[PDB]
Order: structure tokens, then C-alpha cells, then sequence
RNA sequence: CCGAGCCUGGUGAUAGCUGGUUGUCCAAGAUAGAAUCUUAGUUCAACUUUAAAUUUGCCCACAGAACCCAAAUCCCCUUGUAAAUUUAACUGUUAGUCCAAAGAGGAACAGCUCUUUGGACACUAGGAAAAAACCUUGUAGAGAGAGUAAAAAAUUUAACA
């Protein structure tokens, strides 16, 4: 008795979920901090034209640093020391 | 993590302290201290001058080999790894309280 | 169908009661937004998730700073529902070069330049 | 402390004989507290593996009282095992036939569904009336209080309380009443 | 694994921390070969650091066999009689040093699961809890519902 | 010496008599033994808390299976208190 | 209806929440909801809803 | 528990976040010598100082942009002066 | 795999066990766990649940002191709810400010 | 299914939470306007 | 054991079809479509991958994008960020399910079928009872530390001069 047609959560008939004061409190809290966000987003500090061209230097130099890091890429250096240290496997006391 | 300790008692920790064996150290943080008829607890922690908790280091050892194995179903996913976490053993030599209060 | 939601500009018009409530002066407004991610990036559109990755909020409960300017406030409006926002306000003036290390944050959005780590 | 190990251990993990009078109380509340005491949660040394339970006794389960029309409308259902052996009985007639079954099965439901449930139920004791065998009303410790207070009746309200309580309105004299 | 592995309670041998501390490592025995690239690390270690190791630790004793061996070994005996044999086959010198140092710091008892990360000699102050600590008594010590 | 308590090393017989001897040495009255608390007297697990009172003054309490065992334990407690080997005593100073 | 929607003590109304998109509910909602704020659900009509 | 109260007071929601319970040293030499800083404290100080450097940079960039706008508008004014002088 | 995924279960089980022990001790002192924890936190004592349970077991007198402190702070908070300000703050409700 | 239905189309859970938060809370004084006034 | 015998050989017949496919560890990684005696497959594209050259890539601010008869979209300097394009080499995916929304067919039926934007699953974890697709939540470990996230339905009904 008391079964559900098909899957319990989908279709023309599904299991009726109900709301709790717990979830109501949770979401009112979320949306009130979101209203705080709206308030603080309002009242900007500078205007479009005021903040137009201040960070161009930083953006440009950062991108040229990225470019330099990309361009500077080659195989590593090979050394006689690293090559010959392999001979020290046949080390032995006299 | 908290501990409840007394004198002449051992304690284990799961990391390395950079201390040689036999070294003595003064533990600063104390949430409270209790005697048979009274106890003293801070807001949150007590003053430095009030207590003096001294501990000696006894042992530095890797923990016993612990397994980490991940496995998923009918998709050929299995992944093993062994860990030996370091451990340091301390012993609280003695505890003292000052008249300053 | 479901698409990027435009916001009317009137929403971001503080009222006198809002000013009295939140303590935010419309004049001499703050310069910097402290921002934190509170909501999960999942079950959100690709644009919102890559925008929070843009701001650098892939990590939660990690306060990060931005400016209070329109070009940024646009993105903040796009992803406003996912984040906590507060202003930066400091009594002790900008952090001096000598006090770069002994700085500290506070839950009230304050940034103390000196941190003696002892009670009064 | 300054106690010997074995006496200290015995005293610590010892059992206690609690008593309760179920006259005019709800079996749900009674079963809640009894299940607590039987599991041994009230002991700060609780652990499921350690049988730290306590013996509990109930009296006057015959004088039990529900809230609402439960006596009439709530139903206990059981299947004997034979075809058509499914039958139901209201709490009223189930109480008439057996006054203890109600609280014992209430506690049976409160308790966890482990194998220790049966042992704790055996440690449990129930009595429809305030009559007890010598052993069982001798080996007691403490009578914990009741959860709810019983409201007084007009025959119980003393006269000075009635006098302190103010009358409220003037009836007209011309009225049959 | 915990159920497959045996267990023990945390303990220190002879309460080493209370009185004078003594390194519970007694003896080391190195087994190395003159030849064999596998023993190159051990040979370089006995050349450089074993001297300084002995100077740092006078209480411990060290033996070196220096015989033909396909796999170099290290054996450590403790005061308990506990033995620890490790194979240093094809192993580097700094990691051999770390191994030896943690052996010296190691206590002479098997590394297994510890049931609990502490051990108290007398945990009870203010008296251990018993059921009758936190409830009052009765006048003349009377049980509930008894006349005399 | 740290771990083990007194009567683990120094066993005794007739602790009650020894205690009465010590009390007569310390010039005090003969104390009476009285069960302070009881549980399961008829049960297979009897539980008694017996206190030793001098001149209407308690010195020690002892738990026990039976009355005699609880009395022995209370005597042991009083002896520990008198001889200063209480578990809550000052540790050894190094 | 109008005096109720003027005098309701609940500070939160479907109008505000939907026009703001304060919880990303614009995905579970329709664009029709912006004008059918709370009153309508499919063909039905909830006059008590505000 | 009590995170909302800690926020009301001004403290961190989680006491492990900041404050003396975590920022002080957890051990010192028995001789009274100062112990070396812990790695957690080191990385937290590093994060905090990077945070401060960034805040200073952002603030003074905003200030310089505002001053540049002011200067450009003043130039606008004086070049209108020049125009009507022409 | 079960040894791996039993670690978090160990954590949660032991936490809940400390919760149950502390709840029992508070109930036999006349208090309950939520009130106790909130009051201690707003009285500025950070004693985690395991030391709480260990203290409740091995040192009941100190636990009685802590429960008394918690109850007094409940009463102080009730007095403050009666009068928000315009009154002398509670002696234990007073806090320390760090800098 | 479709948006318009003969039956009341079961709504999303967030939708039902929102509709459960949004209701007409009737503004009444603390005192009933009959007994006192 | 004859819709046409049995033995050998071609014969390791072919099989877009089924089954199976052996040591350990790390990383990146499900993606619009077109043609096909083609829809159980395949070629190209798209996506993904590796190594390299270069520089712009993403979010986007005003302005701008039809007469006929709505949410949004294209482009887009700034800004915040670090990816993108191109070159060389293949492979694999190319039989898809629910949810929200705009629609079509159907009965304003389907756990129904067909297109579009988005999300999730086919990757772990907590919750709704167990549950794929719902809600919280990602970068990996040891802990006998802590603060939180989503998270438990309320309802009782009709007198009358
Ligand atoms: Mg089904
Ligand atoms: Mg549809
Ligand atoms: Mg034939
Ligand atoms: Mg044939
Ligand atoms: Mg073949
Ligand atoms: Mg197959
Ligand atoms: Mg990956
Ligand atoms: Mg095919
Ligand atoms: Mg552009
Ligand atoms: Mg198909
Ligand atoms: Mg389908
Ligand atoms: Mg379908
Ligand atoms: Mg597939
Ligand atoms: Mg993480
Ligand atoms: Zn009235």
C-alpha cells in the first residue's frame, strides 16, 4: 500500500515533497545577504571614464611577461658532469 | 587538537617537530588546569607566568603502514598507495602553578 | 528559454532606509570590495563558473579584494547570488612598508596594520 | 579516587534499579526515558559494546493515559502467521486484555533494532498495579520524577486558592441557571 | 590492515622520559661489499658520515662486516632485544643517513597499530565517575516506598 | 614505582584490624562501618558503598560486591589516605 | 488584492526576487513569470497569492 | 557552534581561523628560547603580506587614475581657454 | 576500500559518542548539550568535545563547575534579552578584546 | 510534460520553497481591534 | 544429426556481429553536424590529446544590426584575468538519460517521441527513506580537532429565529 507509479521523483505523478521552516530560514538568510550584496554593489566609487585607462600598463606588461615565458622554452642544457657521473657505478675500494 | 594530560604521562603526535631526542620543551597553550579541589581556566587560555608545563621527547618513528585504495565499479578503476606518517612521542615530566593570580 | 539574465538598473539604487540600515554612506563611498564565494560553482551556467574562476574565487571562504568600479561590478552582479560582498574600511591608514607582515583581517571587513596578538 | 582497580571498575560499570509510577502519564514519554536508561546513555561512560544498561521498573501501567482519542483511533496490528491471521486491535481493548503490552512495545519501538534490544527488554520490568515482589521492591536505588504534572480537580483545589482566584463577571439575578 | 595486523597500547620502555633519557638503540651491524654498484652508497656512507655518526652517538655501538654481498643490509639491535633488518640495496647516502637517524630515534618495539595515541599512568583526579556521584542521599538512607 | 599503587606491592591481611591499631596509635575513637549506598542487594551483582565514620566524621568510603568487601575497600582507602599514598598525591620530583 | 500587496508584512515578493535573480531561480522559472509573477501557474490562478 | 556570536563580537567564526589560540607558538624550548615559526604561520603571514601589497597596489592605481582624470579635465578647461583666446 | 572509507565514519562516530556522553552528564546536572556548548563558547572557553567527555568521566567536579558556569551564562543572556542595553553587562558575559 | 496541464503541474523544489516564503502576512496590531477599542 | 553425404586440402575462409584482451603509478580528457544500398559501421568536420611558433583569447561600454507582422543574441574598446590562434602527428567519441524553460506531434497521456539554451549523470562525498538525472559540494593524504552547507509539513469543514 501507498506505492508510487514509476519513479518516486519524476513524471506526471511523483512523490510530493514539502517545505520546512528550516529551509525557509536558510533561504531567507541567503537572500538577505544577497540584498546586502545589492546595497554594497550600489554607490560605486569611480565612473566609467574615470576608471577607463588606469590598468592598461599592468595588463600589457603582464601579457608580455606571459609572452616571454612562452617564447623562452628550449631543451635543457647537457653536461659532461651529468654524463660521467654514471661511471661511478663501478666504484670499488682498492 | 586538545589533550588532557598530567605528570608522568605519554602522548603521541602525528608529525615531526624538528627536535632531537631527549629535548625538553615548555608547552605554552593551556585551556585549563585542575587540582583535587579547584580548577583554573582562561578566556580562552591561561597566562604564561601562571603555569609551567614541561615535556621531554622520547621517540621519532614512522607510523605503521596505512593503506589508501580507491576502487570503482565495472570500469577498471583501482588505485593503491601506502603511507607511513611520521610520529613523535612526548612525555609530560611535571606541571607547576604560580601564586601570581 | 533559459539565458543570461539582465538586471534592471533601478535595483542598484539604495534607499535612505537602506543607508540607515547598512551604515553605508553614499558620499565618500568605499574603494574596495572584500568578496567571498559562499555557493557552489556546480549546477550553475558555464559563464557564471568561468566568471568566478576569472575573479579568482575557485576557493571558498577565502576573502579576496577587488575595486568598486562599474567594469567589475558588472561581473559581481552576474555572480552576485554566489558570493558574500562587504566593503574594506581601515582606521590605521594604508599598510606601511614596515608593517607589511604584521597585518591581519577581521570578520567586520577591517584590516588592522598592527597585530600585537595580545589583549588590552 | 584512591580506590582499588576491581572495586572501582565494578562500581563504575554497575547497574542501577530505577523506578517510575506511570499513573496519569503518557507511555511515549515514559518509554523515552526508560529507553534512555536501558541503553545506558545517561551514564557518561556509554558505549554500545559495553552493556552499561540499568534495570527499570514501572508501576500503575493500568492507569496510563494518552493524549487525544488515541485509545479509540490508534491501532496495533499483528499477523499470527496463518492465512487471514492478520488482525488489529485498538489501544483500548488491547489495554483491557493486557495492560503492560502497550508500554513494553512502545519501549521496544524506541529502542534500537539490535540484538541487545531483547536483553535490555529482559532487564526491564513492568507491573500493572503498585504491588511488587519483595526482591524487586527491595533492590531499588532511586525513583526519578514524572515528566508531566497532573492538573488538579475541583475537589482537590483548596478553598483559599479559590478565594485568591478572582471572580470575573456579574450574573443577573433573574436567571434560572 | 587493523584486523589483519595485531595491536598494542602505547607505552615507553622503562619510562625513558622521566629520568635520564637513553637512546634505546644499542647496536648497528652493516653488511656491505667492496665491489657491487649496489653497495656504493653504503661504502660512501661508511667513508663520510659513519665517523661523525659515532662521534655524535657514543652510547651506540657499530660493527661493519665488509664481506661479499649481493644486497647490502643494516641490522639494528635495541635494549629490548628488538632487531630491525633493512635492505639498503642501491640506495642514496642522504636517505641512508635519514634511515639511520630515525633508527637511532626509534624505540625498540614493533611498529603496528596503536589503539590510542596516548597513555596515562593515573588518569583519575577528583575521583572516577560512578553512578552515585551526581545524585543526593536520603534521610536515614531509605529506598523509595519503604516505611522503615 | 610510578604506576603501581601501594597494595599491589605491599599486600596485607586484616586491614581493618591494622587500621584500628593505627587509629589507637593516633589517639582517636574506634570508627563504625556503615553501608552508605546500596544497589542490587538481592541481585547476583550486589553493590555496596560502605563508609567508615569516626565520632560522626567520615574518613573513607569503599565500594564492593558485598558488605565485607566494601568494608575492606574502605579500610584500604583510609589507610592510603593516612599513609599519604593517595592516587591524587604530589608526583615524584626529579 | 492591491491593498493586500501594499500592506503585506513579508518584505520578500516574487516580483523583487525574480527581477533580481538573487538565487539563480531564473532557471526554474519562466520568462512568462516576470509578468505572471505569483498569481499564475500554467492556466490556474491563485488570487490569494501575492 | 557559536559562530554567529563570534562574528557579533568580531572574532572568527571558527576559532582555528585566527586569534591567539592558533597564531601563538605551540611549543618552546625548556630553556626559555624561542621556537622557530610553524609552516602554517609562515604561509599565513605570506598570504597576508601578499594581500596587503595587492590592496596597496589597487588603491594607489585607483588614486592615480582619478588624478589623471582630474588632470585631463583641467587640461580640457585650459584648452577651451586657449580656443576662445584664439 | 572499506579501511579507507571507514576513517570518516570513525571521526563521526567518535564525535557523536562524545556528544552522547556530554549530553548525559549535562542532563544529570540538569542542563542540555546545546545550551552548554553555546554558553561555554560565549564565555570564551574552547574545550573540544573529547576533552569534555574525558573531564565528565574522570573529573565530575570540574564538569559541574563548567555546567554551573553555563547555566549562569544562560541566566545572564535571559537578563540581557529582558533588557538589551541600558543595564550593567553580565560579569561572565564580559569579553576580552585582542589586538 | 507541457507547461499547461489539466492537473496542477508539480513544481520544482526551489520553486515551492520560494512560494512558501512569499505569502500575504496580514498586518495586525498586537491587540485585537474588538475587545479593547 | 542430407533443402542434400563424409575425409582431406585451399583454410589461420570472411564475419560492420558477440565474447575476451595479462605489471605498478600520475596527468589531460564525454561536445554542434554532413554524405553514405547509409542509420549495429565508415570518411570529413566538431570535441579531446601530445610537442612547438606567435599573440592576442575570454568577461565585454556607448554606438550599431528591416519593412513585413518576449526572455535574449551578434559585434564591442575598457576592466578582471590567462588563455587563444597557428604549425606537425595520430587516436577515440560519432546507437545518450532525467530535470528547468521555449515549442511541435500525441489525449494540454506516458519513465512517450522530436528540435533549441542551460544543468546533472555516465567522477568522489552529505541529504530527500532506499533512488542516476533533485538539493548542497569539487583537486584528492594522516588526525581520538573545529565552524558550516543543503537538510524533518502543516492541515479538520458548515445549527437556527
Ligand atoms: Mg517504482
Ligand atoms: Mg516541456
Ligand atoms: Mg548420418
Ligand atoms: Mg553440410
Ligand atoms: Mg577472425
Ligand atoms: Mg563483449
Ligand atoms: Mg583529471
Ligand atoms: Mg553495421
Ligand atoms: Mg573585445
Ligand atoms: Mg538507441
Ligand atoms: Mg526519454
Ligand atoms: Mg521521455
Ligand atoms: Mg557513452
Ligand atoms: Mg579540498
Ligand atoms: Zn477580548
Amino acid at each position: 500500500r501507498g506505492r508510487i507509479p514509476g519513479r518516486q521523483w519524476i513524471g506526471k505523478h511523483r512523490r510530493p515533497r514539502f517545505v520546512s521552516l528550516r529551509a525557509k530560514q536558510n533561504m531567507i538568510r541567503r537572500l538577505e545577504i544577497e540584498a546586502e550584496n545589492h546595497y554594497w554593489l550600489s554607490m560605486p566609487y569611480m565612473t566609467r571614464e574615470q576608471e577607463r585607462g588606469h590598468a592598461a600598463v599592468r595588463r600589457r606588461e603582464a601579457f608580455e611577461a606571459i609572452k616571454a615565458a612562452a617564447t623562452s622554452k628550449f631543451p635543457p642544457h647537457r653536461f659532461i658532469a651529468d654524463q660521467l657521473d654514471h661511471l661511478n657505478v663501478t666504484k670499488k675500494w682498492s | 587538537r586538545q589533550w588532557k594530560v598530567t605528570s608522568e604521562d605519554l602522548i603521541l603526535i602525528g608529525n615531526e617537530l624538528d627536535l632531537a631526542c631527549g629535548e625538553r620543551i615548555r608547552l605554552e597553550k593551556v585551556l585549563l588546569v585542575g587540582a583535587d579541589n579547584f580548577t583554573l581556566l582562561g578566556k580562552p587560555l591561561l597566562g604564561k607566568d601562571l603555569v609551567r608545563v614541561e615535556a621531554t621527547v622520547i621517540e621519532k618513528t614512522e607510523s605503521w603502514p596505512r593503506i589508501i585504495m580507491r576502487f570503482r565499479k565495472r570500469k577498471n578503476f583501482k588505485k593503491k598507495r601506502i603511507v607511513t606518517t611520521p610520529q613523535t612521542v612526548l612525555r609530560i615530566n611535571s606541571i607547576e602553578i604560580a601564586p601570581c593570580l | 528559454k533559459f539565458t543570461r539574465s539582465r538586471i534592471p538598473e533601478k535595483v542598484f539604487q539604495a534607499s535612505p532606509e537602506d543607508h540607515e540600515k547598512y551604515g553605508g554612506d553614499p558620499q565618500n563611498p568605499h574603494k574596495l570590495h572584500i568578496v567571498t564565494r559562499i555557493k557552489s560553482t556546480r549546477r550553475r551556467p558555464y559563464w557564471e563558473k568561468d566568471i568566478i574562476k576569472m575573479l579568482g574565487l575557485e576557493k571558498a571562504h577565502t576573502p579576496q579584494v577587488h575595486k568598486n568600479i562599474p567594469s567589475v561590478n558588472a561581473k559581481l552582479k552576474v555572480v552576485k547570488h554566489l558570493i558574500r560582498i562587504k566593503p574594506l574600511k581601515l582606521p590605521q591608514g594604508l599598510p606601511a612598508e614596515e608593517n607589511m607582515s604584521n597585518t591581519c583581517l577581521k570578520s567586520t571587513g577591517e584590516l588592522v596594520v598592527q597585530w600585537h596578538l595580545k589583549p588590552v | 579516587s584512591s580506590f582499588s582497580r576491581a572495586p572501582q571498575q565494578w562500581a563504575t560499570f554497575a547497574r542501577i534499579w530505577y523506578l517510575l509510577d506511570g499513573k496519569m502519564q503518557p507511555p511515549g514519554k515514559l518509554a523515552a526515558m526508560a529507553s534512555i536508561r536501558l541503553q545506558g546513555l545517561h551514564k557518561p561512560v556509554y558505549h554500545a559494546l559495553s552493556d552499561c544498561g540499568d534495570h527499570v521498573v514501572i508501576m500503575n501501567t493500568r492507569h496510563i493515559a494518552f493524549s487525544g482519542n488515541k485509545w479509540e483511533q490508534k491501532v496495533y496490528s499483528s499477523h499470527t502467521g496463518y492465512p487471514g491471521g492478520f488482525r488489529q486491535v485498538t489501544a483500548a481493548q488491547l489495554h483491557l486484555r493486557d495492560p503492560v503490552a502497550i508500554v513494553k512495545l512502545a519501549i521496544y519501538g524506541m529502542l534500537p533494532k539490535n540484538l541487545h534490544r531483547r536483553t535490555m527488554m529482559e532487564r526491564l520490568h513492568l507491573f500493572p498495579d503498585e504491588y511488587i515482589p519483595e526482591d524487586i521492591l527491595k533492590n531499588l536505588v532511586e525513583e526519578l520524577p514524572q515528566p508531566r504534572k497532573i492538573p488538579k480537580r475541583l475537589d482537590e483545589y483548596t478553598q483559599e486558592e479559590i478565594d485568591a482566584f478572582p471572580r470575573l463577571w456579574t450574573p443577573p439575578e433573574d436567571y434560572r441557571l | 590492515t587493523a584486523r589483519g595486523t595485531p595491536s598494542r597500547f602505547l607505552a615507553s620502555v622503562l619510562h625513558n622520559g622521566l629520568g635520564r633519557y637513553v637512546q634505546q638503540l644499542q647496536r648497528l651491524s652493516f653488511s656491505v661489499s667492496r665491489d657491487g654498484a649496489s653497495s656504493r652508497g653504503a661504502r660512501e656512507f661508511v667513508e663520510r658520515e659513519v665517523i661523525d655518526f659515532a662521534r655524535r652517538n657514543p652510547g651506540v655501538v657499530i660493527y661493519v662486516n665488509s664481506r661479499p654481498c649481493c644486497v647490502p643490509r643494516v641490522v639494528a639491535e635495541y635494549l629490548n632485544g628488538a632487531v630491525r633488518e633493512e635492505s639498503i640495496h642501491c640506495k642514496s647516502v642522504e636517505e641512508i643517513s635519514t634511515l639511520v637517524q630515525k633508527l637511532a630515534d626509534q624505540s625498540g618495539l614493533d611498529v603496528i597499530r596503536i589503539r590510542k595515541p596516548f597513555h596515562t599512568d593515573n588518569p583519575s583526579i577528583q575521583g572516577q565517575w560512578h553512578p552515585f556521584t551526581n545524585k543526593p542521599t536520603t534521610f536515614r538512607g531509605l529506598r523509595p516506598r519503604e516505611v522503615q | 614505582m610510578t604506576g603501581k599503587e601501594l597494595f599491589e606491592m605491599w599486600k596485607i591481611i586484616n586491614p581493618m584490624g591494622l587500621l584500628v591499631e593505627e587509629l589507637k596509635k593516633r589517639n582517636v575513637s574506634a570508627p563504625e562501618s556503615r553501608l552508605t549506598r546500596q544497589s542490587g542487594g538481592t541481585t547476583a551483582l550486589p553493590l555496596y558503598f560502605v563508609g567508615l565514620y569516626c565520632d560522626k566524621k567520615l574518613i573513607a568510603e569503599g565500594p564492593g560486591e558485598t558488605v565485607l568487601v566494601a568494608e575492606e575497600e574502605a579500610a584500604r582507602v583510609a589507610l592510603r589516605k593516612l599513609y599519604g599514598f593517595t592516587e591524587n598525591r604530589r608526583p615524584w620530583n626529579y | 488584492q492591491e491593498e493586500r500587496e501594499r500592506n503585506n508584512q513579508n518584505p520578500w515578493t516574487f516580483e523583487r526576487i525574480a527581477t533580481a535573480n538573487m538565487l539563480g531561480i531564473r532557471k526554474v522559472l519562466s520568462p512568462y513569470d516576470l509578468t505572471h509573477k505569483g498569481k499564475y501557474w500554467g492556466k490556474f490562478y491563485m488570487p490569494k497569492r501575492v | 557552534a557559536g559562530g554567529q556570536w563570534r562574528l557579533q563580537q568580531g572574532l572568527a567564526a571558527n576559532p582555528s581561523g585566527y586569534g591567539p589560540l592558533t597564531e601563538l607558538p605551540d611549543w618552546s624550548y625548556a630553556d626559555g628560547r624561542p621556537a622557530p615559526p610553524m609552516k602554517g604561520q609562515l604561509r599565513r603571514k605570506a598570504e597576508r603580506e601578499t594581500f596587503a601589497r595587492r590592496v596597496v597596489l589597487l588603491s594607489q592605481e585607483m588614486d592615480a587614475g582619478l588624478q589623471a582624470w582630474q588632470l585631463r579635465q583641467q587640461k580640457l578647461q585650459e584648452e577651451q581657454r586657449k580656443q576662445e583666446n584664439a | 576500500v572499506k579501511c579507507t572509507k571507514a576513517r570518516y565514519l570513525k571521526k563521526k562516530n567518535m564525535r557523536t559518542l562524545w556528544i552522547n556522553r556530554i549530553t548525559a552528564a549535562s542532563q544529570e546536572h540538569g542542563l542540555k548539550y546545546p545550551a552548554l556548548i553555546g554558553n561555554l563558547v560565549k564565555c570564551q572557553v574552547e574545550l573540544n568535545r573529547k576533552v569534555l567527555a574525558d573531564l565528565a568521566i574522570y573529573e565530575p567536579k570540574t564538569f559541574k563547575s563548567l555546567a554551573a558556569l553555563a547555566s549562569r551564562r544562560r541566566h545572564e543572556g535571559f537578563a540581557a534579552a529582558l533588557g538589551d542595553g541600558k543595564e550593567p553587562e553580565g560579569i561572565f558575559s564580559r569579553v576580552v578584546q585582542y589586538h | 510534460s507541457k507547461a499547461v496541464t489539466r492537473h496542477r503541474r508539480v513544481m520544482h523544489f526551489q520553486r515551492q520553497k520560494l512560494m512558501a516564503v512569499t505569502e500575504y502576512i496580514p498586518p495586525k496590531p498586537a491587540i485585537h481591534p474588538s475587545c479593547l477599542p
